[PDB]
């Protein structure tokens, strides 16, 4: 009853942003994608006026993902398609670090909440490899079977990572004893292309099934399944908070679904074969980022 | 190809 629909507070018209993601305050957010440059913009000036980036950092390939530091305001990592994961700072347009242990395109990077100096990976080389901005060599590698779509820290603790996997499995690790996963959750029924946490036990999942799901990650437990969307091929965002989740579809629409209610609770269709390719909600608002296949991205709110 | 999940 809440909420009905996505108002459309802010377009800024246009190649695929595979990342849209807000920094530590949401006050500003960066965008990138197949362009191969980091573009940072703020907020408020995107809401309030009738545009420019205010930082344009040029890369060496395609970019898949974008994690702002949740401590060091200015620092942001990327991953790309040739498994480079970079720290950048916003300000200076410095890479502060480098790492190229990667042997394939880096799908995914993460930067710890609680050990903001921490910061995670997963490529298609199968491996997941954990990084601390102080050192030029990885801290953790895990040797996986399957291709790594998306590595996700617990939002409070920096000893346990979600691993979306080719597999159709979301491996979830203990740092502490990589031997064995705490726990391997099975239910989709294709490769796991985003996991995020709505809280530290609570943690969601995409799909190529066309299904969202969640899991209890204190008790090892299935939740919920959530359909309605189409995503059966790309990368199409998943975002969620304390209680919406939030994905794309390869219908060019933003699917918002309530954690308790499996069928969506609105969508809004972004205006051609395009598909949403990213999604960040603003905190827990009911503001959110969303960007398409084509480059445009839109400021969307949900509202009654 | 580019944001094609593996399969």
């Amino acid at each position: 009853t809440r909420y009905s629909r996505l108002r459309v507070i802010a377009e800024i018209r246009h190649n695929i942003v595979s990342s849209i993601e807000f920094d530590r305050d949401d006050e500003l957010f960066a965008t990138a994608g197949v362009s191969r440059c980091i573009k940072v913009f703020d907020f408020s000036s995107v809401v309030n006026e009738p545009q420019c980036p205010i930082v344009e950092m040029s890369t060496r390939s395609k970019l898949s993902c974008l994690s702002w530091n949740k401590h060091e305001k200015n620092h942001i990592a990327s991953s790309d398609y040739e498994g480079i994961v970079t720290v950048w700072d916003v300000t200076t347009r410095q890479s502060l670090m480098e790492y190229e242990e990667h042997e394939k395109r880096a799908w995914s990077v993460d930067f710890s909440r609680t050990e903001p100096s921490m910061l995670v990976s997963g490529s298609d080389d199968c491996k997941v490899k954990v990084w601390c901005t102080r050192q030029e060599a990885s801290v953790i590698n895990i040797d996986m079977k399957a291709n790594i779509c998306c590595v996700k820290y617990n939002p409070g603790s920096s000893n346990y990572i979600a691993v979306g996997s080719a597999d159709h499995h979301i491996h979830y690790y203990d740092l502490r004893n990589i031997s064995q996963p705490l726990h391997v959750f099975s239910g989709h029924k294709k490769a796991v292309s985003y996991v995020k946490f709505l809280s530290n036990n609570e943690l969601a999942s995409a799909s190529t099934d066309s299904t969202l799901r969640l899991w209890d990650v204190k008790d090892n437990l299935p939740v919920r399944t959530f359909r309605g969307h189409t995503n059966e091929k790309n990368f199409v965002g998943l975002t969620v908070n304390s209680e919406y989740l939030a994905c794309g579809s390869e219908t060019n629409e933003v699917y918002v679904y309530h954690k308790e209610i499996t069928r969506p609770v609105t969508s809004h269709r972004f205006g051609g074969s395009y598909f949403i390719s990213a999604v960040c909600w603003k905190s827990d608002s009911p503001t959110m980022l969303t960007a398409n296949s084509q480059g445009t991205i839109k400021v969307l709110v949900l509202a009654a | 190809r580019y944001a094609v999940v593996p399969d």
